């Protein structure tokens, strides 16, 4: 029984990735969150070994064994009419998207370290077969104490494969180019395409592109300071080409990413 | 200049 082993507390949003609602694990007092999908807005559906369950869950049960940059399912419940899933809660806790919002542009030391843990999550996501398919602000927390970041709202995601996606459901401003022009993309180099535009999003307060013209016209106006490595580096995620993007190894590489801060240096320098 | 959140 769900409602006897957990404490529901107020809800915390809702929107496409269903209603989340904070809690407590009433055994050990482990904060949690609680996030209800019903089923009949649930698009793709896989199995696990052996039960017919949301792809959300089949992807967040790959990537939640051992500590990662993921929030991690804890538990999940089948109810007539909707999936409850129970997820890992830090505490305290901000949305990357309310943090650029009430910061600002971010000093790049600190975009450096995030964007670093952004990218060990993703490796990690794809090393489980997993794709996210919606990385943004808005789907990574930051755990104010510890300095670590995490990846939520998998609802978007897929299997990882290396033939071509015509199918996608994340966010469209966020969406490379061939998906805007024809309805195709591979997963790694659309993943680096949203990477690029998180970076941006980091060093300048918001994003890059609005509109599709602006998307697939591959024209990166700076709006704050960035120094020329960084510049370099989003510009190369942003290449209109798919071909012409940096794998994962060339990202970390990069000059601009070297002598990252450790993840409580981060908490103690920027956000203590 | 307006910030905004986007739904998916
Ligand atoms: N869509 N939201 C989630 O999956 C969330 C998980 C946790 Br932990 C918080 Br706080 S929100």
């Amino acid at each position: 029984p769900l409602e006897s082993q957990y404490q529901v507390g107020p809800l915390l949003g809702s929107g496409g990735f269903g209603s989340v609602y904070s809690g407590i694990r009433v055994s050990d007092n482990l904060p949690v969150a609680i996030k209800h999908v019903e089923k009949d807005r649930i698009s793709d559906w896989g199995e696990l070994p052996n039960t017919r369950v949301p792809m959300e869950v089949v992807l967040l049960k790959k990537v939640s064994s051992g500590f990662s940059g993921v929030i991690r399912l804890l538990d999940w419940f089948e109810r007539p009419d909707s999936f409850v899933l129970i997820l890992e809660r830090p505490e305290p806790v901000q949305d990357l998207f309310d943090f650029i919002t009430e910061r600002g542009a971010l000093q790049e030391e600190l975009a450096r370290s995030f964007f670093w843990q952004v990218l060990e999550a993703v490796r990690h996501c794809h090393n489980c077969g997993v794709l996210h398919r919606d990385i943004k602000d808005e789907n990574i927390l930051i755990d104010l104490n510890r300095g670590e970041l995490k990846l939520i709202d998998f609802g978007s995601g897929a299997l990882l494969k290396d033939t071509v996606y015509t199918d996608f459901d994340g966010t469209r401003v966020y969406s490379p180019p061939e998906w805007i022009r024809y309805h195709r993309y591979h997963g790694r180099s659309a993943a680096v395409w949203s990477l690029g535009i998180l970076l941006y999003d980091m060093v300048c307060g918001d994003i890059p592109f609005e509109h599709d013209e602006e998307i697939i016209g591959g024209q990166v106006f700076f709006r704050q300071r960035v120094s020329s490595e960084c510049q370099h580096l989003i510009r190369w995620c942003l290449a209109l080409r798919p071909s012409d993007r940096p794998t994962f190894e060339e990202i970390q590489n990069h000059p601009w990413m070297q002598d990252v801060l450790l993840p409580q240096e981060t908490a103690e320098i920027h956000l203590h | 200049r307006k910030r905004r959140r986007h739904p998916s």
